[PDB]
């Protein structure tokens, strides 16, 4: 993901920060309503 | 001759039945089951033979 | 016993029907916890209500144990 206008000087991303406080570096699931592929399982999603 | 001929035939009709049946690999299939439970019974009826 | 449950609309305080005195508070997060925190579940059970891999059950006996995160008991 990035913008498509505007550089790093313009905006700058950062990752939200869960209601605890701790900063969502990975994609989010809804691991009570999410359900897995029937091919594919997924293991990690680490955010960068 | 004739063992190894329906074992042919299966498997031109395996190659028939993986146009219909689904590539699903959460669980086997009932219809998946019975096609593995043929191909196995051959295999066992020309080894048998 | 008197628990809070989340059945009725807005959440409220309704005496357990015979048979269950226990009152509990489940919570468990979905998609939306980005911003609007865990699911909050109220109501009152016989026994401990069964949990989740991923759902966390807590259960109390005392009066107005089980309230809303955001109020006070
Ligand atoms: C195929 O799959 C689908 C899903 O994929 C599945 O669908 C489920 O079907 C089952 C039954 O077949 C459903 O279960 C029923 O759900 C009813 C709906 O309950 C919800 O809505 C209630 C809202 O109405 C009241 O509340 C509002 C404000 O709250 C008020 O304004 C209204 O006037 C009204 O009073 C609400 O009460 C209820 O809340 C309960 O559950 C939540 C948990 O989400 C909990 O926090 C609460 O404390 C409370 O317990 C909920 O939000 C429900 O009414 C119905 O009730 C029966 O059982 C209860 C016992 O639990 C009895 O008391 C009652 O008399 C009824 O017999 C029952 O629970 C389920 O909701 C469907 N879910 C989905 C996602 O679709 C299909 O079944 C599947 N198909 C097959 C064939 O299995």
């Amino acid at each position: 993901f990035r913008s498509q206008t505007y550089n790093a000087e313009e905006v700058e991303f950062t990752f939200a920060v869960d209601n605890d406080g701790k900063t969502i570096n990975k994609i989010d699931i809804d691991t009570e309503a999410y359900t897995e592929n029937g091919e594919w399982a997924i293991d990690f999603c680490p955010g960068v | 001759t004739l063992s190894i001929s329906v074992l042919l035939s299966l498997t031109v009709f395996l190659l028939v039945i993986v146009e219909l049946i689904p590539s699903t690999s959460s669980a086997v299939p009932l219809i998946g089951k019975y096609m593995l439970f043929t191909m196995v019974f051959v295999i066992a009826s020309i080894i048998i033979t | 016993i008197v628990c809070h449950t989340t059945a009725t609309s807005p959440i409220s305080a309704v005496t357990c029907p015979p048979g269950e005195n226990l009152c509990y508070r489940k919570m468990w997060c979905d998609a939306f916890c980005s911003s609007r925190g865990k699911v909050v579940e109220l109501g009152c059970a016989a026994t401990c209500p069964s949990k989740k891999p991923y759902e966390e059950v807590t259960c109390c006996s005392t009066d107005k144990c089980n309230p809303h995160p955001k109020q006070r008991p």
